């Protein structure tokens, strides 16, 4: 989450669990994909990390990548294999969290 | 009971007359007393009767008339109670079922009962915290001591516990000699048939008993109560 | 701001707790442990902020909790539950350096050691038993007012006296005064006092548990 | 935000000087400024940010200042403090908490509280010959607008009505970092979890929640708030 | 209000001559409402005190048919009767003021006997209450006013627990109110030969030998049905050929569900 590029490319080349989730059922894709980390979400990618943790609400970290209005991290998770379909608790799609016509090409790299 | 009823008509008749020592050396009379027992045996109209032969001014009350249909009233009535019974001559006042709010539960999250046994510690307050106790006393009596207040050690507060050693015909007969001591009886009464009959009946039983005896008393048109009535009530409703 | 008063061997505690707070205590609070019966459900965070708001708004106060070794075991959840709001409302985030608090109880190990710790329950004080100065001496300021007859011997009372309390001794000389009070008389000769507090003494000692 | 700071920027404190401009540009902006919000108390950041920005004077009144059972004074102070507005300096009152004296009562037992809504009936008309060559810039937030009057969110009077449910993560990145940089900080103070979950769950004011949370540090036997008290503080406040 | 000059029971009714059935149960309540006022010294003389009264309850069936041979067969003065429907009323409180005047008229009236009808309007927080019924055991559990005074409690529902617990210390006799005969019918009718003009052609045997399961409220309603059923066509003479379809349909239309 501090976009520490050495220390996550030790951390997780020790042995780290990248689908390790805290009491809370928040990974680090989260908090990365909600302060704008793109470089740190395209280094956990390196390792083989899951993009459709489930949170405590059920919101993945594409709803929270999308809800900061976050072009890049959309387009990247989205043109790498993120769920859209995976709802949370309010029964909201990443398309109807983002504004300003993200949505329309939210479903464009989904189909495409 | 005279073993326990004498020490009971003494321990509230002179408190009434031993003001002289009790002023003049300071001798502390027995505040609180615990008339507990196994049910039945009428502890509530024995000591009413005994507080009418005490010639005092005598004032019902029972356990469950603290708990009210609001708040806040307890503390009117304890206080209102110890301002009468603070201004007015020393009385007799005898409760009944008290055990009832002497529980210590071991469940801690809320209730009313903590407020009204809370108001009873206001009781406890106003028999342990006043030095000129030595007024009008409050007796209480309870129908089984399984759960008691363990912080009931105290001259002031309870601490004549009598408990009643398995009371038997001749206990049942003394209550009901007592409590028919003054009516017309017949001059022939051994107790030990018409005592012996009663086996494990409760003292409203036995004067229940004596109630169908003033039942069939209209329809034996005699003009003095017999011998054989009261096993005849006791064979009739038990 | 706490004291832990563990008297397992003997009581006197109460006698103690109540001759000072019967003396002045500078004010009156109880908390007896049979007044918490609480067969509800339960709103109480208002009310332990209640009663611990009166004793932040009253400036001097002192509570004392006798008995406390049922209500601090080591259906129990909801008491646990009690006890951290206990913990979280005594050593929470508010000044209390004019209030104080005593806690007595029965058994010193049954005693929650996550509240042994201290600034709730700080002082800690043990009785052992009743020696003779504060035995003789009670027996002094109990027999004061009431007058004896000319034979006094006090040898007697002292020793036949043996495994005694202050209050169980308070009851068993109050008893005999209680067992002449029948014969009406004026003096009090102490060969009742042998007899009544022999006689007594013997049921304290077979109910002595 | 970026359109909050925006208007009210330059629709509050631009024509705050040299008094011709709300002539010479023509249509003055308009001085109503609504503000939403239930969920914390609020209405008390921007006032104190405007405080510190803008240097003038600040008459706060409370919205029962003149809930008596007289009638007099409103004027009074309202209009004193209109002529020290156009005098020395233009003051902006804050006027909070307006749903108690616009609560809707037909009943005639309560004289009081309609009288005093008659008063304000009055006021209204006063700002509605207020128009036209005054120096008068007056704030009125509410938690509640379901109960308001239509008189009062009537066109010309209040023309902004700005919404804050939650603020996004950046103005909570820089709302715990204008308050945790002069308290005490260290690394276990971290705004990670505390810019997820205070995102998720609904919450206002939270400058006056780290307030509370420096009441949880005002022990001073721990020096340094630490995540405890964070916490501890969204759960109970 | 006009319940306290209308609290008088006027106007008797059914006497003892006319009994539904009754046999064992009429002496068992007999003989402590008209016995003991006319052998007071029997009682006082014998023994401890004379007693107090009963309990009905149960089955409505025939009930206060009994209390109206009660007032029918009064030897001096009528007894005062107290309804439980004026104790529930708007502004709450009036029932200890309520009880102290009707406990003054009672004093007033020589210590008479008195009537307590629907003790479960009433009973089964309910403070006031417990202040009336505790006023009520209180004050008459004392030898002065009377010994003799007797109390008559009546209800439907035994759902009134906490009466049911007060009740053995001065009230006895937990019994049935009454189980209605097949025979005694023809002397409630013998008694209804006084109501409004039942032509002469009219049996009563035919009309009582006829009717299966009739107890005193549904023979109430063979009379009363039966007259107002001859109302409906404003009719002048009653045969029983007129009504016996609303005989037979007042027996078992309504005989059906119960």
């Amino acid at each position: 989450s501090k976009n520490r590029h050495e220390i996550a490319v030790m951390l997780l080349e020790g042995g780290a669990n990248p689908d390790a989730k805290d009491h809370y059922e928040a990974t680090a894709m989260h908090r990365a994909a909600a302060k704008g980390n793109l470089k740190m979400i395209h280094i956990l990618l390196y390792y083989k990390a899951s993009t459709n943790i489930q949170d405590t609400e059920g919101n993945t970290p594409l709803h929270l990548a999308c809800d900061e209005e976050r072009v890049e991290e959309a387009k990247l998770l989205v043109s790498q294999g993120a769920s859209i379909y995976i709802e949370n608790k309010e029964e909201k799609t990443p398309l109807q969290v983002a504004k300003g016509g993200l949505g329309l090409i939210l479903k464009r790299m989904v189909e495409g | 009971l005279d073993k326990q009823i004498q020490e009971l008509v003494e321990a509230i008749v002179l408190p009434m007359n031993h003001k002289e020592k009790f002023e003049n050396l300071g001798i502390q009379p027995p505040k609180g007393v615990l008339m507990y027992g196994p049910p039945g045996t009428g502890k509530t109209l024995l000591a009413r009767a005994c507080a009418a032969q005490t010639k005092a001014t005598f004032l019902k009350l029972a356990g469950p008339q603290l708990v009210q249909m609001f708040i806040g009233d307890g503390a009117k009535l304890v206080r209102d109670a110890f301002a009468l019974a603070k201004e007015k001559a020393p009385s007799i006042i005898f409760i009944d079922e008290l055990d009832a709010i002497g529980t210590k539960r071991f469940d801690s999250e809320k209730a009313g009962d903590r407020e009204v046994q809370r108001t009873m510690l206001e009781l406890l307050n106003q028999l342990d915290g006043f030095q000129p106790n030595t007024q009008v006393k409050v007796i209480a009596a309870t129908n089984r001591v399984d759960i008691l207040d363990p912080a009931l050690l105290r001259s002031g507060r309870l601490d004549r516990k009598i408990e009643f050693p398995m009371p038997n015909e001749e206990a049942r007969a003394r209550i009901m000699q007592i409590h028919s001591r003054k009516m017309n009886v017949s001059p022939d009464v051994n107790y030990e048939e018409l005592a012996r009959c009663t086996d494990d009946f409760n003292g409203a039983q036995c004067k229940a008993v004596c109630v169908e005896a003033g039942m069939i008393a209209l329809r034996r048109g005699a003009t003095e109560l017999t011998h054989e009535d009261y096993m005849e009530g006791i064979l009739e409703v038990q | 701001k706490g004291c832990l008063l563990y008297g397992p061997p003997g009581t006197g505690k109460t006698l103690l707790a109540r001759a000072v707070a019967s003396q002045l205590d500078c004010n009156f609070l109880k908390v007896v442990s049979s007044s918490i019966v609480d067969k509800y459900i339960g709103e109480s965070a208002r009310l332990i902020r209640e009663m611990f708001n009166y004793a932040r708004d009253h400036q001097p106060c002192i509570i004392f909790m006798d008995e406390i070794d049922a209500i601090g075991g080591r259906a129990d959840r909801e008491i646990q539950r009690t006890l951290m709001e206990l913990l979280n409302q005594m050593d929470g985030f508010d000044t209390l350096h004019r209030v104080k608090m005593i806690m007595a109880t029965n058994r010193p190990d049954t005693l929650d050691p996550a509240l042994l710790r201290p600034g709730r329950l700080d002082r800690k004080i043990h009785i052992d038993l009743p020696n003779e100065q504060a035995r003789l001496d009670i027996l002094k300021i109990h027999a004061g007012p009431i007058t004896k007859h000319g034979e006094i011997d006090y040898e007697a009372i002292v020793k036949l006296s043996d495994g005694f309390n202050g209050a169980d001794l308070r009851n068993v000389c109050t008893e005999a005064g209680m067992f002449a009070i029948r014969a009406d008389h004026d003096f009090v000769v102490q060969e009742d006092f042998m007899k009544a507090v022999r006689k007594v003494a013997d049921s304290k000692k077979l109910e002595s548990k | 935000m970026d359109i909050q700071k925006q208007e009210v920027r330059e629709a509050v404190e631009l024509p705050l000087t040299h008094f011709e401009l709300y002539k010479q540009i023509g249509i003055d902006p308009p001085r109503g400024v609504l503000m939403y919000g239930p969920p914390g108390c609020g209405k008390t950041m921007l006032a104190k940010a405007v405080a510190h920005h803008t240097t003038a004077a600040f008459i706060r009144v409370v919205g029962s200042e003149f809930v008596q059972k007289y009638l007099g004074e409103g004027p009074r102070m309202v209009r004193d403090v209109f002529r020290l507005a156009k005098e020395n300096a233009p003051a902006i009152i804050f006027i909070d908490e307006i749903d108690a004296i616009a609560t809707k009562r037909f009943d005639a037992q309560t004289g009081a509280d309609r009288e005093v809504q008659r008063i304000l009936l009055e006021l209204l008309n006063q700002m509605d010959g207020f128009d036209q060559n005054v120096n008068v810039k007056v704030i009125m937030a509410t938690n509640r607008a379901d109960t308001l009057d239509p008189a009062l969110l009537r066109p010309g009077r209040l023309d902004r009505k700005i919404e804050f449910p939650l603020p996004d993560r950046r103005q909570k990145r820089l709302i715990f970092s204008t308050i945790t940089s002069k308290m005490n900080l260290s690394e276990e103070v971290d705004l990670e979890d505390y810019v997820a979950r205070p995102d998720k769950i609904s919450g206002a004011d939270i400058n006056s929640i780290c307030q509370e949370s420096g009441m949880l540090a005002v022990r001073e036997n721990r020096y340094i708030v630490l995540a405890k008290d964070f916490e501890k503080a969204y759960k109970t406040v | 209000p006009t319940v306290t000059m209308m609290q008088v029971e006027e106007k008797p009714d059914v006497t003892y001559s006319d009994v539904g059935g009754c046999k064992e149960q009429i002496e068992k309540l007999r003989e402590v409402v008209e016995t003991p006022l006319l052998h007071p010294e029997r009682f006082v003389n014998l023994g401890i005190e004379p007693p107090k009264g009963v309990l009905l309850f149960g089955p409505p069936g025939t009930g206060k048919t009994l209390c109206a041979r009660a007032v029918a067969n009064r030897t001096d003065a009528c007894f005062i009767r107290v309804i439980g429907s004026e104790l529930v009323q708007k502004y709450v409180g009036e029932g200890a003021r309520m009880v102290r005047e009707l406990f003054e008229m009672a004093r007033t009236k020589k210590a008479c006997l008195i009537f307590f009808d629907e003790i479960d309007a009433i009973g089964g927080g309910d403070n006031e209450v417990q202040r009336t019924m505790l006023e009520l055991i209180n004050q008459l559990d004392g030898f002065d006013p009377r010994g003799n005074i007797k109390v008559l409690m009546a209800t439907n529902r035994p759902d009134t627990l906490d009466p049911a617990l007060m009740r053995p210390g001065r009230l006895d006799r937990k019994i049935e109110f009454s189980l209605p005969d097949l025979e005694g019918r023809t002397h409630i009718f013998k008694i209804h030969a006084r109501s409004m003009s039942v032509e002469r052609d009219i049996r009563f045997e035919l009309l009582a030998r006829l009717c299966p399961n009739s107890t005193g409220a549904e023979i109430r309603s063979v009379c009363t049905e039966a007259g107002m059923f001859a109302i409906r066509a404003r009719r002048k003479i009653a045969t029983e050929k007129d009504f016996l379809e609303a005989v037979n349909k007042v027996i078992k239309s309504y005989a059906k569900f119960s």
